[PDB]
RNA sequence: AGGAUAGUGGCCUACCAUGGUUUCAACGGGUAACGGGGAAUAAGGGUUCGAUUCCGGAGAGGGAGCCUGAGAAACGGCUACCACAUCCAAGGAAGGCAGCAGGCGCGCAAAUUACCCAAUCCUAAUUCAGGGAGGUAGUGACAAUAAAUAACGAUACAGGGCCCAUUCGGGUCUUGUAAUUGGAAUGAGUACAAUGUAAAUACCUUAACGAGGAACAAUUGGAGGGCAAGUCUGGUGCCAGCAGCCGCGGUAAUUCCAGCUCCAAUAGCGUAUAUUAAAGUUGUUGCAGUUAAAAAGCUCGUAGUUGAACUUUGGGCCCGGUUGGCC
RNA sequence: GGACUUUUACUUUGAAAAAAUUAGAGUGUUCAAAGCAGGCGUAUUGCUCGAAUAUAUUAGCAUGGAAUAAUAGAAUAGGACG
């Protein structure tokens, strides 16, 4: 078989130059807590509709609901 | 978008499918070498077509034209390497003299039954795909190999072949497994 | 000229055909092995050679 | 076309690029620089496609911002810096130096050069005029701007520069009978000598170039870079040294290297 | 000699002379005139979905004497009314009125075939299933 | 001359002149026209295609106008109208998928409402963020690459072995043979595991398993001719029907429908449409013009095409590149 | 400087004429369509080949040529050499 193998000066210096999945492949890293591509774009498009801190409006949109 | 790719058709039919004097001769040749279908000899003839077509426009110049020099010498080395043109016979008109059975000879299926180990050309052709012949360090799965004048010495069973040893094979695996239950109770 | 036509006579032969079910004959090879036998059939175990190789001769 | 084009599809790059089609669909486009996009090659092709150190541009950008690479004495982190002709590349790690020198094929050759001479830079004048405040100024192959250059330097002339200070050190005046390095076209990569020149008024002076091994060819004056005087070139030459031998020898040479 | 000019500069005469004469060629004619696109049962499309109007009993031309079980067909795409032939034996029983039938060329470049007059079409599919498959009774004609 | 333009430019403006193109095909019309590199065929020369994986252009429903920005008259920017079309709480308000998908209409006809930027490139303030670009997977008989569907046995001897092939009951070390009988050889499949990958999935390697009918069965079209293959049997009755052409089809039909046999190709094979070769049936290569289609009624006659011959040759001489059995 | 160039058509060679595509080298991707890769060493912390060549006209540019086919100089010599 034909394949490649790497050996760095140190594990951290390996970590700093190694792709994450290969690091996950050996347990050096792990699946990052993250959602799917479509879901993450949705919120970013949601965040494309939001400007500012938004609590005054968040309490405003809630407040229009009370009465 | 995607970068283009080049692919080619490898065979071509004559001006008529049905001319018995040509249909019969290939039928003679197909069974002689245990050939699979007409499309393969259609491929070798097309391969002959372009080299023979390239023969003319190679030789329509003078002998001292360097393009003729390179192209002719580039031609003969390939023909010598594949060995369909033997080590002798190194003339361009001798190249014009090439015949189809010669390429039908360099075929692995032809070469294997030439020196044995298969007892049948028809058994031979499947046998390579059946993973029981080794040409290099890798399993070969083609009867149509066009041996390049070297691997004929290496001809033998595949390492993974029970013909090459080390396995009882499916037939003796299953039957010895059912020997274990049918020999007694 | 004459134009009156009848179209109910369709498929007269098939309707009147006394059907025979397909004869179950054992399988034969295909590709490699059948090519072997057919060439052998046509050049080894010759059947009719009377004057020439008649190749679908009438049985007699 | 709504402005300058920015994405270049693969296979539209100059032939010397030699990029495989299977990699994808685009090409690494060098940005605007001291050289044109049609004769240069970036810093990514060197590391992955020339020196084979790399496999992707992401790692190349990692090293470049880590500043180990510096072309012509400046790191210039640009991923596709338009490395032009005969420039100097200093790699601090591995302490390696290369030059943008072309073989007879006219494609990039990786030649190792010494820091004792990689420090400086040569160039070919493009135009010399008088700028603001009466100051003469030259334009060279990389479009260098050299204030107060020699009065005798003229258009299409050789200049040697510190590469650290924009000053004229010594100039090789363009005249008949010296080694040259044709820079464009098929005759790119032919290290011949000047025979003589055809003035050819109205534009495009032509000059005949005789190769060291008795091969003659003419070219436009634009295509040439003087590399000093005959037999004594100011710059280390690549393997072969601009010869253009026939295809028979290349076959024989490969049978001499590995074929034996 | 030979009635055509033989000068170096005469090509313009020859080019217009030949291009004009090419009009008489039939194949070169209909393409440039666009007969298929302008007036044809189909604009050169190999297949055309058609609607059965009714079954017609057409007498074969001399020297033959037969009834050739054709159908009048209207095309959905252009409303053109033509007639189409059905090969094989029977096969009008295999079809019904108001069932879509696919039509393709007759293999004769128009030019109604032999004994069957004024017809230039053969049907291959009926109600979305093949006639041959129905003739082989591999499948059954659907109920829609 | 001036304006305006980033600037040249009746581009526009004022005045002036009456000019400019054209049978060397201008202008006008059509073009089922995006151009090209290129695609098929292709002895050669061509012919045809070229919407499209690369270049250039144009458009983003039909127009017009414009902001910002260097670069946009941008449209996954805007304004307004036109047409479609949406919600509405009827007051208002919101749109331009010919971007990826996906859905309808439409046709003869066109793939999943997946994953990831891993690879290729790309941007930003820029290692780090992102990229339905792209790539991966999915569908996929569009096309191309190589090619599973069995070999050893013997089964009567239905054949040169031989003792001059006796007297073929004798291994006739090879050729064929009654769905008989056993031993090897196999994937296709299955899937640990590993290789695989952005993760995968498929691929591979690989355990165990996994074929006797190895039913884990190959079809496609044909057998008067072109054109290879039936006067073989039955039904058939100029009907049904076949037949690309001739034609055949009436109880002998070798052509139809059946069967069996045998063909050709073969995991691809038929059909249609268009197209090129064949086609020297368009012609430069390379047609014919008396009668098969055609020499104009004749003459003139411009544009067009073709166009008499003849001007430093020879004589030598020197220099200087080759071939070979005289290296 | 080019105080000076009858004009050409033509033709030789070169230049540039994209890339891809084609032809076509090498090239055990098992072969092949391919693809432009590799081969080798105590393999212990390494030696080292590639990545071809051609074809890509018409028009434009230099080029040697002066046959071919044009075109033209002096006749009311307002001619030429100075």
């Amino acid at each position: 078989s034909v394949g490649f193998g790497l050996v760095y000066n140190s594990v951290a210096e390996a970590k700093k130059f190694e792709p994450t999945y290969r690091l996950v492949r050996y347990g050096l890293a792990e699946k990052v807590e993250k959602a799917s591509r479509q879901q993450r774009k949705q919120k970013k498009n949601r965040d494309k509709k939001i400007f500012g801190t938004g609590k005054r409006l968040a309490k405003k949109v809630a407040r229009r609901n009370a009465d | 978008p995607r970068a283009p790719r080049t692919y080619s058709k490898t065979y071509s039919t004559p001006k008529r499918p049905y001319e018995s004097s040509r249909l019969d001769a290939e039928l003679k040749l197909a069974g002689e070498f245990g050939l699979k279908n007409k499309k393969e000899i259609y491929r070798i003839s097309f391969q002959l077509s372009k080299i023979r077509r390239a023969a003319r426009d190679l030789l329509t110049r003078d002998e001292k034209d360097p393009k003729r020099l390179f192209e002719g010498n580039a031609l003969i080395r390939r023909l010598v390497r594949v060995g369909v043109l033997s080590e002798d016979k190194k003339k361009l008109d001798y190249v014009l003299a090439l015949k189809v059975e010669d390429f039908l000879e360099r075929r692995l299926q032809t070469q294997v039954y030439k020196l044995g180990l298969a007892k049948s050309v028809h058994h031979a052709r499947v046998l390579i795909t059946q993973r029981h012949i080794a040409v290099g360090k890798q399993i070969v799965n083609i009867p149509s190999f066009m041996v390049r004048l070297d691997s004929e010495k290496h001809i033998d069973f595949a390492p993974t072949s029970p013909f090459g040893g080390a396995r009882p094979g499916r037939v003796a695996r299953r039957n010895a497994a059912r020997k274990a239950e049918a020999s007694g109770e | 000229a004459k134009v009156h036509g009848s179209l109910a006579r369709a498929g007269k032969v098939k309707s009147q055909t006394p059907k025979v079910e397909k004869t179950e004959k054992p399988k034969k090879p295909k590709g490699r092995a059948y090519k072997r036998l057919l060439y052998t059939r046509r050049f080894v175990n010759v059947t009719l050679v009377n004057g020439k190789r008649r190749m679908n001769p009438g049985p007699s | 076309a709504r402005g300058p084009k920015k994405h270049l599809k693969r296979l539209a790059a100059p032939h010397h690029w030699l990029l495989d089609k299977l990699s994808g669909c685009y090409a690494p486009r060098p940005s605007a620089g001291p050289h044109k996009l049609r004769e240069s090659l970036p810093l990514i092709v060197f590391l992955r496609n020339r020196l084979k150190y790399a496999l992707n541009g992401r790692e190349v950008k990692a090293i470049l911002m880590q500043r180990h690479v510096k072309v012509d004495g400046k790191v210039r982190t640009d991923t596709t810096y338009p490395a032009g002709f005969m420039d100097v590349i200093t790699l601090d790690a591995t302490n390696e130096n290369f030059r943008l020198v072309y073989d007879v094929k006219g494609r990039f050759a990786v030649h190792r050069i010494t820091d004792e001479e990689a420090s400086y830079k040569l160039g070919k004048v493009k135009k010399v005029q008088l700028g603001k405040k009466g100051v003469p100024y030259v334009v060279t192959h990389d479009g260098r701007t050299i204030r107060y250059p020699d009065p005798n330097i003229k258009v299409n002339d050789t200049v040697k520069i510190d590469l650290a200070s924009g000053k004229i050190t010594d100039f090789i005046k363009f005249d008949a009978g010296k080694l040259v390095y044709v820079t464009g076209g098929r005759n790119l990569g032919r290290i011949g000598t000047i025979v003589h020149k055809e003035r050819h008024d109205g534009g495009f002076d032509l000059v005949h170039i005789k190769d060291s091994l008795d091969n003659t060819f003419v070219t436009r004056l634009n295509n040439v870079f003087v590399i000093g005087e005959q037999g004594k070139p100011y710059i280390s030459l690549p393997k072969g040294k601009g010869i253009k031998l026939s295809i028979a020898e290349e076959r024989d040479r490969r049978r001499a290297q590995q074929g034996l | 000699g030979k009635g055509k000019p033989r000068g170096l500069n005469s090509a313009r005469k020859l080019r217009v002379h030949r291009r004009n004469n090419r009009w008489a060629e039939n194949n070169y004619k209909k393409r440039l005139l666009g007969t298929a696109f302008k007036s044809s049962p189909f604009g050169g499309s190999s297949h055309a979905k058609g609607i059965v109007l009714e079954k017609l009993g057409i007498e074969s031309k001399q020297p033959n004497s037969a009834i050739r079980k054709c159908v009048r067909v209207q095309l959905i795409k252009n409303g053109k009314k033509v007639t189409a032939f059905v090969p094989n034996d029977g096969c009008l029983n295999f079809v019904d009125e108001n069932d879509e039938v696919l039509l393709a060329g007759f293999g004769r470049k128009g030019k109604a075939k032999g004994d069957i007059p004024g017809v230039r079409f053969k049907v291959v599919k009926v109600s979305g299933v093949s006639l041959l498959a129905l003739w082989k009774e591999k499948k059954e004609k659907p109920r829609s």
